[PDB]
RNA sequence: UUAGGCGGCCACAGCGGUGGGGUUGCCUCCCGUACCCAUCCCGAACACGGAAGAUAAGCCCACCAGCGUUCCGGGGAGUACUGGAGUGCGCGAGCCUCUGGGAAACCCGGUUCGCCGCCACC
RNA sequence: AGUGCAAGAGCAAAAGAUAGCUUGACAGUGUUCUUCCCAACGAGGAACGCUGACGCGAAAGCGUGGUCUAGCGAACCAAUU
RNA sequence: CCUGUCAAACUCCAAACUUACAGACGCCGUUUGACGCGGGGAUUCCGGUGCGCGGGGUA
């Protein structure tokens, strides 16, 4: 910009989305990438491999085609979260895809987080990644019991759009079953 | 030379040109090679590690085999075979 | 295609241009030799441009000195429209000049050594010192002025 | 000592000073000269005094010159004249001497030159077409005392 | 347009900066909420060679906290136009100092594709100087 | 790609600027702290839960060249420099001719306000 | 800017700063290059492996000392494990 | 703004040219066996001159 001599980070560097440093961590394995990303709304997680011209998508599930199975919940929490990387996870298997390296981008490793959940959920699909159980949130999180109690705190109904008033975790249960069952449509 | 270090005479060869300078893309660090591709070398003056002696420079030998990650390539110095162990982030596919 | 012939005696000539030469198939004095333009030869020719004297004849001076001093890879045998006739894919030297010009074959490959023995210059030469646009014999000729030097060398 | 000693550029430039260390002050006064405070195109005359062959001039000759010119066209124009001179050309060249037989031959520091190459314009003067005779006069005096010959050629002024 | 483009408080930091404190107890009371040290940097020739030390505390109010702190705060001070930033700040006061800006700041702040904030979205003296004005107060 | 995700080349992509775009769609800003998690103090951020509002930011779309940059035309310039050769010139430093290569600055006019790959998506 | 010290070089979501934790400045054994361009020569050095045991990290991964090039020493003998 | 100058230990630029590898033509090799490999024997480790590029030195 300056001028001659002054020196622009490489594009992605300045959108501030892709970390080399870490991103070149995570290539060094050699195995694909359970590349898990989130937004207000939605979560979804993709399975990248190495190329040519750039990275390319094997596989990937997304927290809006989620409700294409039986799903009339929300899509920004922790139940939509591993059901997505599960979802995502199956089709891996489909295309061949049989483990992965978790790439969270510029997310923050928190304990119990969503990406953790995608993580999960990707390997409960069947696919080999390096994980950390104490790590993960505990079972009853990612059902989506911490809503189910916040809405016992009622007086005015959690969600907007009647769903269900006291919510409900056993509907991740009617959704995992769908998903862990072969019939299925991936 | 005045001294007879490795990087004695190399300011220029590893100096890095005003807009290459800066953290290298991974991309070509993580580079599969061959055994019997053809393959430049060229230190990237941004990576530390995975070098080969500077005298080499501009080089081109032939992956024949690896050791780790790093890539054995075989080159011709004058009239004598040399071995070298040298890390993609510094080769580059000929042609 | 054009005629090369050495003017200038190997002694204090760069190695480099020496073994052009020699690739060239000349290697002695007022040897002439046949080459094709190509970007190759090209090259070659420019690096050996000091020490030669090249153009491109007229179809009838090549007829001259082929007839004159062309040989057999071996052995003494004259080469005449007989012996063209009878050891070419030609009738005649003149078959053969044509081809050679318009390069389709060369002297090796009709079993011809690759090389025009040439005599010295009949009534001298214009001089090694300086190319032929300041008065020399070396350089780059005119079919005119290559075919003044050839002939005066048959 | 002699130019003899110096006048050719038969030496790698010596001129980094953050590497060099006793470098003897210039003897050269000023390089602008006449009224500064006008400008060049403010004249319809310009002659420049050109350097037929390429060398290197010491100081003290710059200043003997550019000193036995200015003079002159003071002493024609007045101390005020309305003229402008300009000596282009600043000596960055530092000069040695071996001053102990070759041992350690390295000399020491001992002055500076002015790198001109042949065709070059070393002085340039900028004067009414009244002076011009008295400028090309100055001239004559000045590349007296500089090693090469020069030209005294006439730039603006088609006044002959 | 106005909704997403009318001003607000991002945060008050209110901070004592002594030079070696035992000042973090009334902080902790006129704001209500706990301070944090300031450590220095750089050797002085004032007694100032430890670098990091103890020799200020701050606060940093936000939403409530911050606006129930000017309520009391603002009244203490006597406003003028040179006393307002560039960017549509002001400090006064024991420092008090007031960050406001607009709606989407957090573009800048966040880690994910973060970004500068146009200088359109800029607040400005004026635009500083009246919001805050038009509650609780005179200008210059 | 009526706004998305991961990228490759890493300014032709930078700097600055103008215009346009969103009722249950997307990205955001945005709302809010019971939880997982969080601040050497701040739910600012990080993390989580969420839709009252919004297209003012960001972002995406269309575009402008004043600065920076890439490339191209024309001029500078076959100049500067130079590999090979010379019983060519010069007191000399040095120059010239023939042969084969061939800039840089700068001015003028254009080009450039990214290109491309994988995936997902009224 | 900083990165211990010459100079040249490298580095910005770091190779710099702060904080916390930690002891990989670890054991065994090699490959290659360097020392010694080409081209034989020791000690020394570096990069890169395999095996062992660990540290940190969610994990990929990083750690065979300090970002890279100076800080080094044969046989005989002694002491030591 | 304008205007006057530089760099062996400066470089936003940048040759000629030197150089790695490959293909092509050339030349060469398969009774003259090249390239490569093993072994016997050396001599040699005062060099000089021209030209080009130098560094030191008034030379
Ligand atoms: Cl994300
Ligand atoms: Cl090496
Ligand atoms: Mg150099
Ligand atoms: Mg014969
Ligand atoms: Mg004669
Ligand atoms: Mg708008
Ligand atoms: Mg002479
Ligand atoms: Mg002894
Ligand atoms: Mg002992
Ligand atoms: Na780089
Ligand atoms: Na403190
Ligand atoms: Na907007
Ligand atoms: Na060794
Ligand atoms: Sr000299
Ligand atoms: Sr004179
Ligand atoms: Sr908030
Ligand atoms: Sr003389
Ligand atoms: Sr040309
Ligand atoms: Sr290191
Ligand atoms: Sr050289």
């Amino acid at each position: 910009a300056t001028g001659p001599r002054y020196k622009v980070p490489m594009r992605r560097r300045r959108e501030a989305r892709t970390d080399y440093h870490q991103r070149l961590r995570l290539l060094k394995s050699g195995k694909p990438r359970l590349v898990a990303r989130k937004s207000n709304k939605h979560v979804r997680a993709q399975l990248v491999t190495l190329g040519p011209n750039g990275d390319d998508t094997l596989a990937s599930a997304h927290s809006s085609d989620l409700a294409e199975y039986g799903w009339e919940a929300p899509t920004g929490n922790m139940p939509s979260a591993y059901l997505t990387g599960l979802l995502a996870g199956l089709r891996a298997q489909e295309a061949g895809v049989e483990e992965a390296v978790l790439d969270i981008g510029l997310n923050s490793p928190t304990p119990g987080s969503k990406v953790f959940a995608i993580q999960e959920g990707a390997i409960d699909a069947g696919l080999d990644i390096p994980h950390n159980d104490d790590v993960l949130a505990d079972w009853q999180r990612t059902r989506g019991a911490h809503i189910a109690e916040y809405d016992e705190q009622l007086e005015e109904p959690l969600y907007s759009g009647d769903f269900d008033a006291a919510d409900l975790p056993e509907h991740f249960d009617e959704l995992r079953e769908t998903l862990l069952d072969g019939d299925i449509e991936l | 030379p005045s001294s007879n270090g490795p990087l004695e005479g190399t300011r220029g060869k590893l100096k890095n040109k005003p807009r290459d300078r800066g953290t290298s893309p991974p991309q070509r660090a993580v580079e599969e090679f061959d055994d019997g591709e053809k393959v430049h070398l060229k230190i990237d003056p941004s990576v530390p590690n995975g070098r080969f002696h500077p005298r080499f420079d501009g080089q081109t030998g032939t992956v024949e085999g690896k050791q780790g990650d790093a890539y054995k390539v075989d080159i011709v110095d004058g009239g004598k075979e040399k071995t070298i162990i040298v890390t993609a982030a510094h080769l580059r596919r000929q042609e | 295609m054009h005629a090369l012939v050495q003017l200038r005696g190997e002694v204090n000539m760069h190695t480099d241009i020496q073994d052009t030469l020699e690739m060239l198939n000349i290697h002695h004095v007022n040897h002439c030799t046949l080459v094709p333009e190509t970007d190759a030869y090209r090259g070659m020719v420019a690096k050996v441009n000091d020490f030669v004297a090249f153009g491109e004849p007229s179809q009838e001076t090549l007829e001259t000195v082929l007839a004159t001093r062309a040989e057999p890879l071996e052995g003494d045998a004259d080469v005449d429209d007989e012996w063209v006739a009878e050891h070419t894919d030609y009738d005649d030297i003149s078959g053969l000049a044509f081809a050679l010009l318009s390069e389709e074959t060369t002297l090796r490959e009709q079993g011809l050594s690759p090389t025009l023995r040439l005599h010295p210059p009949r009534g001298g030469h214009d001089g090694v010192k300086h190319p032929v646009k300041e008065g020399g014999q070396l350089g780059k000729h005119d079919t005119e002025g290559i075919d003044d030097l050839l002939e005066a060398m048959r | 000592k002699p130019a003899s000693m110096y006048r050719d550029i038969d030496k790698p430039a010596y001129t980094r000073r953050e590497y060099i260390t006793g470098i003897p002050g210039s003897k050269i006064a000023q390089h602008k000269m006449g009224r500064k405070q006008k400008d060049a195109d403010d004249y319809p005359v310009q002659i420049s005094l050109i350097v037929e062959e390429t060398v290197q001039l010491r100081h003290g000759s710059l200043e003997a010159s550019r000193l036995s010119a200015n003079r002159h066209l003071i002493k024609e124009l007045g101390e005020e004249g309305d003229y402008k001179m300009t000596l282009r050309k600043f000596p960055h060249q530092v000069l040695r001497e071996n001053k102990d037989g070759m041992r350690a031959a390295f000399g020491k520091i001992v002055g500076t030159a002015a790198r001109v190459q042949a065709g070059e314009q070393l002085f340039t003067a900028y004067c009414n077409v009244e002076d011009a005779e008295h400028v090309k006069e100055a001239f004559r005096r000045a590349y007296n005392k500089i090693t090469p010959s020069c030209r005294i050629d006439s730039s603006p002024a088609g006044n002959a | 347009f106005h909704e997403m483009r009318e001003p607000r408080i991002e945060k008050v930091v209110v901070h004592m900066g002594i030079g070696h404190a035992n000042a973090e107890d009334i902080l902790g009371e006129i704001t209500g909420q706990m301070p944090v040290r300031t450590k220095a940097k750089r050797t002085v020739g004032e007694f100032d060679i430890r670098e990091g030390d103890p020799i200020g505390a701050k606060v940093t109010l936000r939403d409530e906290m911050a606006e129930e702190f000017l309520q009391t705060a603002l009244p203490l001070a006597e406003l003028a136009t040179s006393q307002f930033d560039d960017t549509g700040n002001f400090s006064f006061g024991l420092d008090v100092t007031v960050n406001l800006v607009r709606p989407g700041y957090r573009v800048a702040k966040r880690d994910k594709a973060s970004r500068s904030i146009p200088t359109k979205h800029r607040l400005n003296p004026a635009d500083a100087v009246a919001f805050i004005e038009s509650t609780y107060d005179v200008e210059v």
